[PDB]
DNA sequence: AACCT
DNA sequence: TTCACATCTATTAGGTT
RNA sequence: AGGGCGAUUUAACGUCCUAAGGCUGAGCUCGGCAAGGGUUAAUCUCGAUUGUUGUGUUACGAUCGAGCGUUUCACGUGAAAUGUAAAUAAUAGAUGUGAAG
């Protein structure tokens, strides 16, 4: 349903009208900064306050009906009727009561009327309450607002109040917002396209210099500009370089039809060899990854990282913060990003792969676990990553994908099944010892991964477990 | 400079009497927690209730700086005119009842504010169900240093949300409350416990474990304030915290 | 461009 | 004391002066 | 050797700046200084038809040809598209582990 595209922006005017946009921006950052933060203080003041207040007392009132209700019964059992346990009910029962008494005289004392006096003084007029900060754009409240009223109902939701987790410390990186119909899109005599944004200057949309290597940005700016895709709440940030970046919120309307074979279905597995290989279930292959191509650069990017350990620990400070900042900023960008990358790789490979042979399910090894995490390429990986494009890229075109036990993939033949220690004596090759099949290793675990169907959810629901 | 060493306790008795303990220690944890959320909240709605605006009042000062604007501009533009001398007039007896309501409302959040400081705020009686004394005057103690510190770090202007205090918080203790020797090494504790030292050996630690507590029992080392938890294992983690001067 | 919800 | 990664939640405003 | 810069992210290629893996400021404290070139191009050789800004500025490309290297399909050969190659869902918190004084 939901996607997002990310567009670089830039400003029409002189050199000084771009510090002044720039410093609107910077300052617009700012305030949305104070007033999350603002927002939480006083919704959780509030909902803790409730039930810390009265909701004491009805508590004690809803204890105190329930244990005479028990002490009631337990009176019955005595009646009917061993005795010393109904003794020790009653004196227990009896204390019980006793400091519920206690607490229902400390509750009940009615110095304030807290909870109404902060209802009407401050959280049902947030709206107002937050134009302490000067929002530079007063409409930015509403954003804010909604924004913090489902975090905190969600975050309530989770078990904020038992005292698992703590309240949420929004950082200053937070990105700007916009809201939906804030961003109109009108093409330009040069045939740019600009973007009219309120209270200052408009954007262009930087397009490329040549319009051979960009068409697909065209595309949906064009579907966008009819109206096709429609557009919802966005955002604004800067890169660690100071180009200003709108992360473009689409809502696309899937309609598309394609039809696939009732049952059939995929498996993947991580091999030794092939970052992902794959087959079918019901003479179809499609190895994906290269070793020499992963193992190459990932080997310099961490050796590397650790010469620049290595330089960083021996300097006295690294120079300090300025450098620290540097290296530590650009290293994570670059590795996270090179990971997410070759994510899309793998899964876009998988999912074309699963679309081009009208697949209608699709089966996997399951992730996360203490094993598949081992005996895989992937030896220190974000694992999440990848199962999380995968179901997104299966949904977008209407495939499942269900996880199944890893127990056996190895060392088991695909055609007969049988269960024997060294029937994978060949690292290159497959030898059955009982039909003697003779298929390579990867194609053997994809076949056995397809043709398997016992699904699993959790991971203490395992043949092996620990 | 402070510093904490971890220890790893178990105490002896009849099986009962374990669970008996073991019971009254996670019960009176849960106290601590429950205390520890009341004296935060009650706190920050005083701090709240006097620096900070209100509702109404800043809905008023909008419409006052408005009506002063608009005069001022009004003013500006004119340097018939009966109808714009009635409006002026008419705006500014509207800026002086403005004003009166904004008095008074500022006047009602600070009577509200000198009500509750000393009938909910001065020292709470509030119960909750402690099985000891002290555990209030510790819990006092480590709410009103915490906010000195998190208000002064910007949590007044908005910078940081207010601490939250979550289940996992070590049960605060006394520094008398534990008393410690040798008979192993005994913890001798409030409440009639006598907790007991593992001391056993371990790969990475517990060699100088030996060593710290034969120094502390001979008096060397004063024993400040110390916490006790529980962990992912049940072990009963005494985060003792020792200081040199 | 703001307020209300 | 102060920085990194892996798993896991929910989200992405409408109407009206 | 690192980094900008080529619509964004990776790796290589192209061109510029540096011990900014620095220096300089003010009152133990807080800030500033870098990056296509110029009409044959900023990422295949060349051919034809064409432009655009006007000068060291926010205002250098389009269309047919060939050659040149790629991917896929049938029986090394033939067909298509490609123009460095592979991608294009992105934020925010919470909880869990590591490293460095």
């Amino acid at each position: 349903m939901i996607t997002v595209r990310k567009i670089k922006l830039t400003i029409m005017g002189d050199k000084d009208t771009r510090n002044s946009q720039y410093k609107w921006i910077r300052d617009e950052q700012y305030n949305q900064y104070r007033a999350l933060n603002m927002g939480m203080t006083y919704l959780a003041v509030n909902d803790i306050l409730y039930m810390n207040e009265s909701g004491l007392e009805i508590r004690t009132i809803k204890d105190l009906k329930d244990c005479e209700k028990d002490i009631d019964k337990n009176k019955k059992e005595i009646e009917k009727l061993k005795i010393s346990l109904v003794e020790n009910k009653i004196e227990d029962y009896k204390l019980k009561i006793v400091e519920l008494n206690k607490i229902l005289e400390e509750t009940q004392k009615e110095r304030m009327d807290i909870q109404k006096e902060f209802k009407e003084k401050y959280v049902d007029d947030l709206y107002q309450v937050l134009d302490k900060i000067p929002f530079k754009h007063l409409d930015n409240k509403s954003l804010v607002t909604q924004r913090i009223k489902a975090d905190i109902k969600s975050d309530k939701s989770n078990g904020l109040l038992k005292g698992e987790r703590s309240i949420r410390n929004y950082k200053r990186n937070f990105p700007l917002m916009t809201r939906g119909r804030d961003l109109k899109f009108k093409y330009d005599d040069n045939d740019d396209i600009e973007i009219k944004w309120m209270e200052g200057i408009k954007f262009k949309v930087i397009l490329g210099n040549r319009i051979k290597n960009s068409l697909e940005l065209r595309h949906t700016l064009h579907k966008v500009i009819e109206g096709k895709y429609k557009i919802c709440d966005s955002s604004l940030q800067f890169d660690k370089n100071n180009n200003l970046i709108l992360n473009l919120t689409l809502d696309i309307p899937i309609d598309i039809v394609n039809k696939k074979v009732s049952g059939r279905v995929v498996g993947v597995d991580l091999g030794l060899k092939i970052p992902a290989y794959c087959a079918l279930n019901d003479y179809i292959k499609k190895s994906i990854g290269r070793i020499d191509d992963f193992l190459k650069v990932r080997t310099q990017m961490q050796s590397r990282r650790r010469r620049l350990q290595i330089a960083i620990q021996s300097a006295k400070g690294g120079k300090g913060r300025v450098n620290k900042l540097q290296a530590l900023e650009r290293f994570a960008e670059k590795e996270k990003n090179f990971a997410k990358t070759y994510n899309h790789f793998l899964s876009s490979n998988i999912v074309k792969f699963a679309v081009s042979n009208q697949a209608e399910q699709i089966n996997m090894e399951l992730l996360s676990l203490k094993e598949t995490q081992n005996k895989s390429i992937l030896r220190n990986w974000s694992y999440y990553q990848l199962q999380t494009m995968i179901e997104y890229k299966a949904q977008r075109e209407g495939i499942k994908v269900k996880y199944i036990d890893p127990y056996h993939t190895s060392q088991t033949c695909s055609k007969c099944g049988n269960y024997e220690e060294g029937q994978r004596e060949s690292q290159a090759d497959f030898i059955c010892k009982k039909c003697g099949y003779k298929v390579n290793a990867d194609y053997n675990a994809a076949r056995n991964i397809a043709m398997s169907n016992k699904y699993i959810t959790k991971k203490e629901e395992s043949k092996y477990y620990k | 400079m402070i510093t904490v060493r971890k220890i790893k306790l178990t105490i002896m008795g009849d099986k009962d009497t374990r669970n008996s303990q073991y019971k009254w220690i996670r019960d009176e944890q849960y106290n601590q927690y429950r205390a520890l959320n009341m004296g935060m909240t009650y706190l920050a709605v005083n701090d709240i209730l006097y620096m900070n605006e209100s509702g109404l009042e800043i809905r008023t000062i909008k419409d006052l700086k408005d009506c002063e604007k608009d005069i001022d501009k009004n003013k500006k533009e004119i340097e018939l005119v009966e109808n714009k001398i009635e409006d002026y007039k008419l705006k500014i007896v509207e800026l002086n009842k403005i004003l009166e309501e904004t008095q008074k409302e500022r006047m009602d959040i600070q009577k509200e504010f000198k009500e509750k400081y000393v009938d909910d705020l001065y020292q709470v009686l509030d119960k909750i169900p402690f099985k000891h004394l002290d555990n209030k005057s510790l819990v006092t103690q480590r709410i009103k240093a915490d906010i000195k510190s998190d208000k002064s770090n910007g949590l007044l202007k908005g910078e940081r949300s207010i601490r939250n205090y979550k289940r996992n918080f070590p049960l605060m203790t006394r520094g008398r409350d534990l008393k410690f020797k040798y008979d192993d090494i005994e913890i001798k504790w409030m409440e009639g416990i006598k907790f007991k030292v593992i001391l056993g050996n371990r790969i990475k630690n517990s060699l100088e474990l030996r060593h710290t507590l034969h120094k502390v029992i001979e008096g060397k080392y004063k024993i400040c304030d110390s916490s006790l938890q529980f962990d992912k294992n049940n072990n009963l983690i005494l985060n003792l915290t020792l200081d040199i001067p």
